[PDB]
RNA sequence: UAGCGGCGAGCGAACGGGGAGGAGCCCAGAGCCUGAAUCAGUGUGUGUGUUAGUGGAAGCGUCUGGAAAGGCGCGCGAUACAGGGUGACAGCCCCGUACACAAAAAUGCACAUGCUGUGAGCUCGAUGAGUAGGGCGGGACACGUGGUAUCCUGUCUGAAUAUGGGGGGACCAUCCUCCAAGGCUAAAUACUCCUGACUGACCGAUAGUGAACCAGUACCGUGAGGGAAAGGCGAAAAGAACCCCGGCGAGGGGAGUGAAAAAGAACCUGAAACCGUGUACGUACAAGCAGUGGGAGCAUGCUUAGGCGUGUGACUGCGUACCUUUUGUAUAAUGGGUCAGCGACUUAUAUUCUGUAGCAAGGUUAACCGAAUAGGGGAGCCGAAGGGAAACCGAGUCUUAACU
């Protein structure tokens, strides 16, 4: 049988041109008033997955 | 393709039991016991090629030390005497000469006495 | 050449690791899987993305986006694969017969991927600004 | 390009079909694949599940000074198990069209260098009789052969069925293993023309 | 993939495309005209098949051996060199095989067709109510009530019934599309207790069925139920007449048979553990993983007028088994009485990477159609372009009012 994607992972990652993965940052859902604007600004744009935790991502979504 | 292994195993066991020929009891008869004996034999054989070279040197040195003291010189002084006269003859032969040709040997002790 | 004299290229075949066949084999007794623990066990090892009970990366990070239904039914036509249809007419049904875009694709777009020679009148199709310069530099008029 | 033995006519055959470098690896792969395709792979042992017998523990877990058993059917026991029992399987392996054609083009061109390929005009027995076919191969000086023909004569076919070392394939049904196996290959001028077009 | 999902584990479509196979009808009924085309009789009567079968080609001589099919040398049939037997391996000794032929009979079939029997055509229309839908509770849909369409209903209710009604994924309105609340339908499809034929990079008696053998037997269990072990003399029984020891036994020795009887029925081969008999050496003042380096003697084999092999090993230096598991094991931690046999990283499909071969901005087919590993079939897939949540733009694009 075909490998199943871990769908939850497929809904949090997206494959870029080179091979890396982009993802949204944590800490931007609730409890925002106490957080400085500078944090909330830096957490807004998407971010690349680190080389340490790339192998964990590559395995759990083997199609794209 | 099933593979019966009676022909090959026998040839493996029979090979080791051939090396264990001569050993006491199970050590010659019983593969499971012999195989240990044959490895241990290998281990001791390997170590004893090292110890043979030691033992014989002690043996020769004793012979030389014996044959020197008959002529009135100790081993320690004799060998320094020979080294100082640039004599290159080894223990193996000094020990051979000591036993066989003492009339010759005496000349080496005199040669050593010069130094 | 005879049926016996044939042989493969060097490096083609590579035997295969055979676990649990004595010391000399290298791997043998614990076939390269160490002493004890979950990973040594038959059927062992954890599932994918399991970090020892710490919240996994694919769960600590937030979910985002939505899948567009329109994006599934739109193609990116290569400008190199443009003059491979019917002289110089590339509507949609004509382009579909050339096996360049899928059957269920209504909208489509010609991008600048390089190289045109013949004049091609691109009808009923969205075209890029760089490709508009190329297609017209080759000869053909869009729409 | 290829001379005949009763005419000396210049049959102009294509260069990149009958005059190539012998790629051994490709040919080896195609012939191995062809062999693997011949397997029917019909076999089965029976796993500890498929063996007849009860799931009952022969004796209990502890208390008796014996090795913990869970089943009579376990593969360490006699008369039950086989751990990784074979299932009937298909050993046929894919070969790329271009690799198969490339291998044929490779082997069929090496027959020209080795001179196994004996190209001829009309090759056909008079009546469906082996005696005649066997007698006419004496003059041709052949024994172990692959007689490839475009127009497959029933008379010639029937007359080579009992002859072991002779085989009569159609120009359409040439094979990698066959062309290599037989010591000479006799192709009809029509068959060369069909094979030329087939391999291309 | 879209979705579903303590949005976890997992579950997972459809639309659309390529193929296999193709086929439709009847009811909820009134004119003229009429039994007609359809299912099915029953037939018979051809064609087939199935259950008995018939023919079926062409080798001899020497050599070795117990025996010839073998070797050696010359023949001959082959639409028959599949395969099997025969005193060792047979195209030609035999049974078969290719092929050519068969049925008194009872059946599987394949259409002429006399027909108890059954309505073709044709038009007027009718056109399936406790139903659709709804509330409540469950279930099925990939879809866990969710914003949930659709389907099913236990329960309580209730239209319009072609000026009508259903669906198009909350819902509404326009368009499109179908016509529920009644039935019946071959093929492609799944399976093999069973009957044949044929095939294995299947097994070869601890394997292969549990069962090669009088096996679902013996035996076990109150019972349901569980469940063994156990193959081979030889080409041919020619299976040892007759003597001798013994209890007119067992068992043996002869004699005989055979090529062979340590092939004599406890019967091919006959390993190992294990138990013996005889020869050589050592061994009754000597301490321990029993060996190992050294080494005398003695006994044999050889070449000899040196010694070198072989067996033994007095005396002597060193030397606490193997496996496991451990920081660490002679350990007084684990496992093993020994031998023989069997006993553990496999298989299928997906996926990424390495090597290797093909072809290259292309590569490549799937099912299937092919009797066919050829070759068609590119439906697809993957690649050559990405950015963005997405519309969208695209060698750029996103961010942002705009970006050094
Ligand atoms: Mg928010
Ligand atoms: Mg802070
Ligand atoms: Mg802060
Ligand atoms: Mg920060
Ligand atoms: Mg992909
Ligand atoms: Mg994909
Ligand atoms: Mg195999
Ligand atoms: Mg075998
Ligand atoms: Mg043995
Ligand atoms: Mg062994
Ligand atoms: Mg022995
Ligand atoms: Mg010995
Ligand atoms: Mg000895
Ligand atoms: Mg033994
Ligand atoms: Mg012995
Ligand atoms: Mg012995
Ligand atoms: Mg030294
Ligand atoms: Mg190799
Ligand atoms: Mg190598
Ligand atoms: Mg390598
Ligand atoms: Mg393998
Ligand atoms: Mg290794
Ligand atoms: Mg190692
Ligand atoms: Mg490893
Ligand atoms: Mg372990
Ligand atoms: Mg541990
Ligand atoms: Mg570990
Ligand atoms: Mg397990
Ligand atoms: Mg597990
Ligand atoms: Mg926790
Ligand atoms: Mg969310
Ligand atoms: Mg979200
Ligand atoms: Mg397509
Ligand atoms: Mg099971
Ligand atoms: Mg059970
Ligand atoms: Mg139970
Ligand atoms: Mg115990
Ligand atoms: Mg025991
Ligand atoms: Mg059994
Ligand atoms: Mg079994
Ligand atoms: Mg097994
Ligand atoms: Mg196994
Ligand atoms: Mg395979
Ligand atoms: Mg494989
Ligand atoms: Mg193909
Ligand atoms: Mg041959
Ligand atoms: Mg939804
Ligand atoms: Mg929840
Ligand atoms: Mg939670
Ligand atoms: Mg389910
Ligand atoms: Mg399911
Ligand atoms: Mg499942
Ligand atoms: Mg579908
Ligand atoms: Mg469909
Ligand atoms: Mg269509
Ligand atoms: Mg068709
Ligand atoms: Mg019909
Ligand atoms: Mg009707
Ligand atoms: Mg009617
Ligand atoms: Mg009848
Ligand atoms: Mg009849
Ligand atoms: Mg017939
Ligand atoms: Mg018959
Ligand atoms: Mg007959
Ligand atoms: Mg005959
Ligand atoms: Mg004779
Ligand atoms: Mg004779
Ligand atoms: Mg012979
Ligand atoms: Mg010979
Ligand atoms: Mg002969
Ligand atoms: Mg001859
Ligand atoms: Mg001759
Ligand atoms: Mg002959
Ligand atoms: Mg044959
Ligand atoms: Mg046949
Ligand atoms: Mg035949
Ligand atoms: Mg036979
Ligand atoms: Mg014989
Ligand atoms: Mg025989
Ligand atoms: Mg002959
Ligand atoms: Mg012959
Ligand atoms: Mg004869
Ligand atoms: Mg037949
Ligand atoms: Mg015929
Ligand atoms: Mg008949
Ligand atoms: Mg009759
Ligand atoms: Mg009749
Ligand atoms: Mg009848
Ligand atoms: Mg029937
Ligand atoms: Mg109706
Ligand atoms: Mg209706
Ligand atoms: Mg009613
Ligand atoms: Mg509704
Ligand atoms: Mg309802
Ligand atoms: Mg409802
Ligand atoms: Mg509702
Ligand atoms: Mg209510
Ligand atoms: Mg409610
Ligand atoms: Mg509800
Ligand atoms: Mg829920
Ligand atoms: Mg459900
Ligand atoms: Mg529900
Ligand atoms: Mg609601
Ligand atoms: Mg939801
Ligand atoms: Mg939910
Ligand atoms: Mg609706
Ligand atoms: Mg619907
Ligand atoms: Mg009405
Ligand atoms: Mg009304
Ligand atoms: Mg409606
Ligand atoms: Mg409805
Ligand atoms: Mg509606
Ligand atoms: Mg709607
Ligand atoms: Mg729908
Ligand atoms: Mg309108
Ligand atoms: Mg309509
Ligand atoms: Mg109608
Ligand atoms: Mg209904
Ligand atoms: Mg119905
Ligand atoms: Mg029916
Ligand atoms: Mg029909
Ligand atoms: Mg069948
Ligand atoms: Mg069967
Ligand atoms: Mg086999
Ligand atoms: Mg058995
Ligand atoms: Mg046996
Ligand atoms: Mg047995
Ligand atoms: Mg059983
Ligand atoms: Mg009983
Ligand atoms: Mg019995
Ligand atoms: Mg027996
Ligand atoms: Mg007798
Ligand atoms: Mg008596
Ligand atoms: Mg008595
Ligand atoms: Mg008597
Ligand atoms: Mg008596
Ligand atoms: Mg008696
Ligand atoms: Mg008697
Ligand atoms: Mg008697
Ligand atoms: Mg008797
Ligand atoms: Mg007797
Ligand atoms: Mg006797
Ligand atoms: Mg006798
Ligand atoms: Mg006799
Ligand atoms: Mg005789
Ligand atoms: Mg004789
Ligand atoms: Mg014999
Ligand atoms: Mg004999
Ligand atoms: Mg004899
Ligand atoms: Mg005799
Ligand atoms: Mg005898
Ligand atoms: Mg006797
Ligand atoms: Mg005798
Ligand atoms: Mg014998
Ligand atoms: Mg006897
Ligand atoms: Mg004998
Ligand atoms: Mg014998
Ligand atoms: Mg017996
Ligand atoms: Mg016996
Ligand atoms: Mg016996
Ligand atoms: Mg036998
Ligand atoms: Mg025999
Ligand atoms: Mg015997
Ligand atoms: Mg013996
Ligand atoms: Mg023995
Ligand atoms: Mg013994
Ligand atoms: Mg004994
Ligand atoms: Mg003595
Ligand atoms: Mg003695
Ligand atoms: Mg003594
Ligand atoms: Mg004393
Ligand atoms: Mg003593
Ligand atoms: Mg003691
Ligand atoms: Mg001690
Ligand atoms: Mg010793
Ligand atoms: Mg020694
Ligand atoms: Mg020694
Ligand atoms: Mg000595
Ligand atoms: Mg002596
Ligand atoms: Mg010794
Ligand atoms: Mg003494
Ligand atoms: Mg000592
Ligand atoms: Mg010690
Ligand atoms: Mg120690
Ligand atoms: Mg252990
Ligand atoms: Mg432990
Ligand atoms: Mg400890
Ligand atoms: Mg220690
Ligand atoms: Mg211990
Ligand atoms: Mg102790
Ligand atoms: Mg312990
Ligand atoms: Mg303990
Ligand atoms: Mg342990
Ligand atoms: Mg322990
Ligand atoms: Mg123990
Ligand atoms: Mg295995
Ligand atoms: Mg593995
Ligand atoms: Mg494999
Ligand atoms: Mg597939
Ligand atoms: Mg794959
Ligand atoms: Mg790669
Ligand atoms: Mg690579
Ligand atoms: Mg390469
Ligand atoms: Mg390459
Ligand atoms: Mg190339
Ligand atoms: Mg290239
Ligand atoms: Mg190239
Ligand atoms: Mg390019
Ligand atoms: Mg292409
Ligand atoms: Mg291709
Ligand atoms: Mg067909
Ligand atoms: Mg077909
Ligand atoms: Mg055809
Ligand atoms: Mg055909
Ligand atoms: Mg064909
Ligand atoms: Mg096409
Ligand atoms: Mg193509
Ligand atoms: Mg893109
Ligand atoms: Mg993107
Ligand atoms: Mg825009
Ligand atoms: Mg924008
Ligand atoms: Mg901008
Ligand atoms: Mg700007
Ligand atoms: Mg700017």
């Amino acid at each position: 049988p075909k490998i199943k994607t871990v769908r939850g992972a497929a809904k949090r990652f997206k494959k870029t041109g080179k091979g890396g993965f982009k993802h949204k940052h944590a800490n931007l859902r609730h409890i925002l008033t106490k957080k400085a604007t500078k944090r909330k600004r830096h957490l807004r744009p998407k971010a690349m997955v680190s080389k340490g935790d790339l192998g964990l991502v590559i395995a759990c979504l083997p199609y794209a | 393709a099933r593979v019966k292994r009676g022909v090959i195993a026998r040839a493996r066991h029979k090979k080791i039991l051939k090396q264990a020929k001569g050993y006491y009891g199970a050590r010659s008869r019983v593969y499971r016991v012999a195989f240990q004996a044959v490895i241990k034999a290998g281990q001791y054989a390997y170590r004893d090629r090292r110890q043979r070279k030691r033992q014989f040197r002690q043996l020769w040195i004793a012979r030389i030390n014996a044959a020197a003291r008959q002529n009135g010189i100790s081993y320690s002084k004799f060998i320094n005497g020979l080294k100082k006269a640039s004599v290159e003859i080894d223990r193996k032969i000094l020990a051979d000469i000591a036993v066989f040709d003492k009339v010759a040997f005496t000349a080496l002790v005199e040669k050593a006495k010069a130094a | 050449m005879r049926l016996n004299t044939l042989s493969p290229a060097e490096g083609s075949k590579k035997a295969g690791k055979r676990l649990g066949r004595g010391i000399g084999s290298g791997l043998g007794k614990t076939g390269g899987r160490g002493h004890k623990g979950q990973k040594s066990r038959s059927g062992g090892g954890v599932r994918r993305g399991f970090e020892g009970g710490q919240m996994p990366l694919y769960r600590r990070l937030p979910k985002f986006g939505f899948t567009s239904r329109k994006a599934a039914i739109t193609a990116e036509i290569r400008l190199s694969d443009l003059a491979k249809v019917e002289g110089g007419v590339v509507d949609l049904n004509t382009l579909k017969a050339a096996n360049i875009i899928g059957i269920q694709i209504e909208f489509a777009k010609v991008i600048l991927a390089g190289e045109v020679t013949t004049p091609v009148t691109v009808r009923g199709l969205r075209v890029t600004k760089g490709a508009r310069a190329a297609i017209e530099a080759a000869g053909g008029k869009i729409e | 390009e290829l001379v005949l033995k009763d005419a000396q006519s210049a049959l102009t055959v294509s260069e990149t079909t009958f005059g190539r470098d012998f790629n051994e690896a490709l040919v080896h792969q195609v012939v191995v694949a062809y062999a693997a395709g011949a397997r029917q792979g019909t076999r089965a042992q029976k796993t500890r599940a498929e063996v007849t017998g009860s799931g009952k523990k022969p004796w209990r877990q502890k208390g008796t000074g014996r090795a913990r058993s869970g089943s009579i059917k376990s593969p360490i026991w006699r008369s039950g198990g086989v751990t990784f029992a074979a299932r009937p399987q298909d050993h046929s392996q894919k070969v790329n069209k271009k690799m198969y054609r490339g291998a044929l083009k490779s082997i069929l061109s090496e027959l020209v260098r080795q001179d196994r390929l004996i190209v001829v005009e009309k090759f056909s027995v008079e009546a469906p009789k082996t005696k005649l076919l066997a007698q006419k191969l004496k003059d041709m000086a052949l024994e172990d052969v692959l007689i490839i023909t475009g127009e497959l004569d029933e008379n010639l076919f029937l007359a080579a069925r009992n002859l072991h070392k002779v085989d009569v394939r159609d120009a359409t049904g040439i094979d990698p293993v066959s062309l290599i196996a037989f010591d000479k290959v006799v192709m009809t001028a029509d068959a060369v023309k069909q094979v030329e077009e087939m391999l291309a």
